[PDB]
């Protein structure tokens, strides 16, 4: 069900308590925050816990550590945020991050670029649920990681080599080499960004 | 539109006129149901892609701009659709502290 | 004096648009 059960109301009572314990010292919010949680609570405590407006102020100082999974844990929470609080301040922030995701698109190694984007490249079909200018910035974005994956792929020998595919239809639904795997997610991405916007 | 500008000019410039310009509002909805129905999100101020700030639910002016939107929508299906989330909780609203002015909707 | 490198090296990413860094 996922929705009737006794793990729905605990998650609604304590959503309710650190909704207090935000409002008592937002602080601890930015704590939990920059410590960070797992991302599959995201959507729960995004949605259950009015308080979280507020992350937004301290998103872009925790998208600036050098941690990499803080700037992921950033760009999740961003995009569950921009989800529920469309705002201009949600998109300043939003076009902060696709800033940032291009920025390090050419800083991050083939390992840290496979890292950053399995997780956060999801992420980007919320920006464009929630903020339809966005489309320009992030398709380019998409098509430069797309690039740069198509020539690491062409780099080694590859046991699938999606190179040669270059016209499979929607393959909807194991142990690959990372970059099939993140061309294989950049396809995904693109997909679902485009069912979202035509139907 | 022009005469909901002028309206809410008189509405601004004259207080002891608003009774007569929301009923005036009320009848001049109820006869132009489609003319009203571009102008509903030229008047609402619905962002397409943004949540806007709830509008001051004691502004007369906003209040005769939702009685008129009322009272072209009786007739006109695609009027509930382009309601904002703050506009049908308003809507419910003046419905039970104003039902003579703003009548009962299909929602 | 100046030998000493008092200094702190830009532990900074330079973001482009398409002001703010990423620390180090």
């Amino acid at each position: 069900d996922n929705l009737l059960c006794n793990l729905r109301e605990v998650q609604c009572l304590i959503c309710c308590l650190l909704h207090q314990m935000y409002i008592a010292d937002p602080n601890i919010a930015k704590l939990v925050h920059f410590q960070g949680y797992p991302c599959e609570l995201l959507p729960l405590t995004v949605a259950g816990i009015p308080s979280m407006h507020i992350c937004l102020d301290f998103i872009p100082e925790l998208i600036a550590q050098p941690e990499l999974e803080k700037q992921i844990f950033a760009i999740q929470l961003l995009s569950h945020l921009c989800i529920q609080y469309a705002l201009p301040k949600s998109l300043s922030v939003a076009r902060l991050a696709v800033n940032v995701m291009g920025t390090l698109l050419t800083v991050l190694t083939q390992a840290k670029r496979y890292a950053f984007f399995m997780p956060t490249l999801p992420s980007l079909v919320s920006f464009c649920r929630a903020f339809p200018p966005l489309y320009e910035d992030i398709m380019s974005l998409l098509i430069q990681i797309g690039q740069v994956c198509a020539s690491d792929v062409a780099t080694q020998t590859r046991d699938i080599d999606p190179i040669i595919t270059r016209l499979q239809q929607i393959k909807e639904k194991g142990s690959m080499d990372p970059d099939v795997q993140l061309c294989h997610c950049i396809e995904r991405t693109v997909i679902e960004i485009i069912n979202m916007s035509v139907s | 539109h022009l005469a909901l500008v002028e309206l809410l000019k008189n509405l601004t410039k004259y207080p002891t006129d608003r009774d007569s310009i929301w009923k005036c509002l009320k009848f001049l909805g109820s006869r132009h149901p489609t003319l009203v129905l571009p102008l509903v999100p030229e008047l609402l101020s619905t962002h397409p892609f943004f949540d806007t700030a709830e509008p001051d639910m004691d502004d007369p002016a906003y209040i005769a701009v939702l009685v008129l939107i009322f009272n072209a929508a009786k007739t006109c299906p695609t009027m509930p659709a382009l309601f904002s989330d703050h506009t049908f909780r308003h809507y419910a609203y003046l419905r039970d502290s104003l039902s003579h002015l703003v009548p009962a909707l299909r929602l | 004096g100046s030998v000493g490198k008092k200094v702190v090296q830009e532990t900074g990413i330079k973001v482009r648009s398409r002001g703010f860094q990423v620390a180090l």
